[PDB]
């Protein structure tokens, strides 16, 4: 009787709208609908719960190679591309071939713009997200060939380039500023060594002006709290050690109320609608504080669990976001791709791996053939890849410097 | 000019006045990742385009073009960089690029680079006179859209436009009293214009919190307002409370009543008040009526505040 979503008493935890509908009550309603036709299947005149690997590979494998011209819309997002399928195939537990490797790295390569940085695709200027996007690429690949790749002294230019007086940085020149710009110039930075004293100066009292009356960070002081700005928010505070700028104890009731208390995942912001995708931005955060909280010396901290229901995370994931043909939705009845196939499983692996100290302690739902490989809830690669990556950078010097 | 959808649609290839020019392929190497088959349309206008940028022709026939690379892929961060260029150096009519900018938006409301776009201009002009009642639009359509909320800020902080905010927060509230946007938009205003001090203003937004939690006791959004203005002072500042909470329970009760009850007991025992012993454990029989029964997918969380009450509050 051993499925969360299928007992009788979670018909409870349906949509009480106290008789007054509004717009945002009726599309959770709709959805709610939905989901429960589809648990209501899985019960029909038992079965267990799959991850579709075999699928999500041929899918994924395909695409490493090549794409229809539905895909032209992604014509400045290729690196990004890169990085989404990669990490799903090192989650799955997918060798990458040598030769597969090889032509990742020269593609990398030709979008690498000579002043620094990565752009979205061979001679387009360079932009924070595929320039984080390429690097943790080259990480999971996790080669000499790949690693020399990277042009570490142009790379920091690239980051002053960005870096405005109030600690904030540009996504790209002339660009715009939010959170996940920090985000990324401390992801890129950290993980090919390359921070001096005063690169990130004012930057994480910058993203504390981010946190709001909710808890979680907006995009930009003032702005409503979002899964997305959140987790970059935190995690490059984790980045820059300075997690204690924020009130950790409002940013906890913040993102733990936004697990859904029907269909078991994550909306992004509140009283907003339920998505795969949030199941690592919002739930890769409770390992993010836990280690925070911890090194605090918090002792009322569990050593199984994550602060978030796992198992319901879990459910949501195998039984509502896997495409039959192969890859991972949003929520049924979208159409799949490989933004959503890449976090979806990244957050099955976080709802499926506790660790803590010497802790360890793992919940896979379904065939035990479900477990994923374990990720890094900072970098989102994995944390073999991670280590191995920092300690071959720390064998050179910061430039500007020794 | 020639619009990608008409019949007549000629690839530029094809066309006599660009004849001069070579086209530029793209460099994807020997043997490329993550290859897009590009229609033959989109592969013919990305050619040229390569070719007037790496030649840096600032002409107005490579500004026409960028509008076509634009229509085929709006996020080409690198081609929207190139179209300002060409506003400024073909010196265009800036007026005439707000109304294609508006368009475009309409059409693709959540693209970054299109409102990064909006923006430029607007700081270029110096002019805000279009953008509440432009917002406002396509609020109207997606009344939740972030970038649109994003541009309202910034239009506002930056041109100092708060005197009919709050009218336009109220219609709002109105229209959709779940809308989380507008909730987070009330205190924006509030909090840069009055402030929370005011115990004035302070009370009717308080009693205006409670009046909307009464006609809508599951609606979160109110909750965690009237949370997160009373959390600044602290909430056993206001005896009042707890007793007016624990008057809405036999009827209103969501589990939202229960959690905020125990924020309050939470605050109480921190000040050391009466009780210490009674108190906590009023807390910890919420903690479990929550965890165990009334709020059972945040099991955790709330196991974990049971233990920190226990943790502090002993002897
Ligand atoms: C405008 C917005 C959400 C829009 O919400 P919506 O209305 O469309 O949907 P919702 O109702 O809010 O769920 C902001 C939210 C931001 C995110 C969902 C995503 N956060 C990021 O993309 C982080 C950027 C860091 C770049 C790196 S590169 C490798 C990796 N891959 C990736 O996609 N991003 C990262
Ligand atoms: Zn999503």
């Amino acid at each position: 009787e051993p499925l969360y979503s299928l007992r009788p008493e979670h018909a409870r935890e349906r949509l009480q709208d106290d008789s007054v509908e509004t717009v945002t009550s009726i599309e959770q309603a709709k959805v709610e609908e939905k989901i429960q036709e589809v648990f209501s299947s899985y019960k029909f005149n038992v079965p267990r719960l799959v991850l579709q690997r075999e699928k999500h590979f041929h899918y994924l494998k395909r695409g490493l190679r090549q794409l229809t011209d539905a895909y032209e819309c992604l014509d400045a997002s290729r690196p990004t591309l890169c990085y989404w399928i990669l990490h799903s195939l090192e989650l799955l537990d997918e060798p990458i071939p040598q030769i597969v490797a090889t032509d990742v790295c020269q593609f990398l390569e030709l979008c690498q713009s000579p002043d620094g940085g990565f752009g979205g695709g061979p001679g387009q200027y360079p932009h924070l997200a595929p320039t984080t996007a390429a690097v943790n690429a080259l990480c999971i690949i996790g080669t000499e060939e790949a690693y020399n790749v990277i042009n570490r002294e142009k790379l920091l230019q690239y980051l002053y380039s960005l870096k405005q007086p109030d600690g904030s940085f540009l996504m790209h020149v002339g660009g715009e500023v939010d959170v996940r710009s920090a985000y990324c110039a401390a992801s890129v930075a950290s993980l090919t060594n390359i921070i001096t004293p005063d690169l990130f100066e004012g930057t994480a009292e910058w993203i504390a002006r981010c946190q709001n009356w909710e808890g979680g960070i907006g995009g930009v002081p003032g702005m409503e709290a979002h899964g997305g700005y959140t987790f970059c928010g935190l995690a490059a505070l984790v980045i820059l050690k300075k997690e204690r700028s924020l009130n950790l104890k409002s940013l906890l009731q913040w993102v733990t109320s936004r697990q859904m208390r029907f269909e078991g995942g994550f909306q992004g912001r509140c009283n907003k609608l339920v998505d795969g995708c949030y199941s690592f931005w919002q739930a890769g955060l409770l390992p993010l504080l836990h280690r925070a909280l911890h090194a605090q010396g918090d002792p009322a901290l569990s050593m199984s669990h994550w602060m978030f229901h796992q198992q319901a995370l879990q459910e949501y994931i195998l039984m509502c976001c896997q495409c039959p043909a192969g890859g991972l939705l949003d929520k049924p009845g979208k159409s799949r791709d490989f933004y959503h196939t890449c976090y979806c499983l990244s957050g099955l692996s976080i709802a499926q791996h506790f660790g803590s100290g010497a802790m360890l302690h793992d919940v896979v739902m379904g065939v035990p053939e479900n477990v994923l490989q374990p990720t890094h809830p900072v970098y989102n690669i994995g944390p073999d890849k991670v280590i191995q990556a920092t300690t071959h950078f720390l064998q050179k010097p910061v430039p500007g410097f020794e | 000019f020639l619009s990608l959808d008409s019949p007549t649609y000629v690839l530029y290839r094809d066309r006599a006045e660009w004849a001069d020019i070579d086209p530029v392929p793209q460099n994807d190497g020997p043997s490329p990742v993550v290859q897009i088959i590009y229609s033959e349309k989109f592969r013919d206008v990305y050619d040229y385009f390569r070719a007037v940028l790496q030649r840096d022709e600032r002409s107005e026939r490579a500004f026409k073009l960028t509008r076509d690379a634009i229509e085929l892929n709006a996020a080409n961060y690198t081609v929207w960089h190139f179209r300002r260029v060409l506003l400024r150096s073909l010196q265009k009519d800036l007026q005439e690029e707000m109304n294609y900018i508006i368009a475009i938006i309409e059409e693709q409301p959540k693209n970054y680079q299109v409102w990064h776009h909006r923006r430029v201009l607007v700081e270029w002009l110096k002019d805000p006179s279009q953008e509440l009642e432009f917002i406002a639009d396509i609020l109207n359509q997606d009344a939740k859209n972030y970038h649109a909320w994003q541009h309202r800020q910034w239009v506002i902080q930056e041109f100092r436009l708060w005197d009919n905010e709050l009218q336009y927060v109220d219609q709002l509230l109105k229209e959709d009293v779940r809308n989380n946007s507008v909730w987070n938009q009330r205190h924006f205003v509030i909090s840069n214009t009055t402030g929370y001090s005011d115990r004035a203003v302070l009370e009717r937004e308080v009693q205006y919190t409670l009046e909307m939690i009464k006609l809508v006791p599951h609606n979160e959004s109110a909750w965690n307002y009237l949370k997160g203005i009373l959390q600044d002072r602290g909430l056993s500042r206001y005896p009042n409370l707890l007793n007016q909470l624990l008057d809405l329970q036999p009827s209103h009760s969501s589990p939202y009543l229960i959690a905020f009850l125990v924020d309050i007991y939470e605050d109480m025992l921190e000040n050391q008040c009466d009780n210490k012993e009674d108190i906590l454990n009023k807390a910890l029989e919420l903690c479990e009526i929550l965890a165990k029964e009334k709020d059972t997918i945040r099991k955790e969380y709330w196991r974990y505040i049971g233990r920190s009450l226990q943790s502090k509050h002993s002897r």
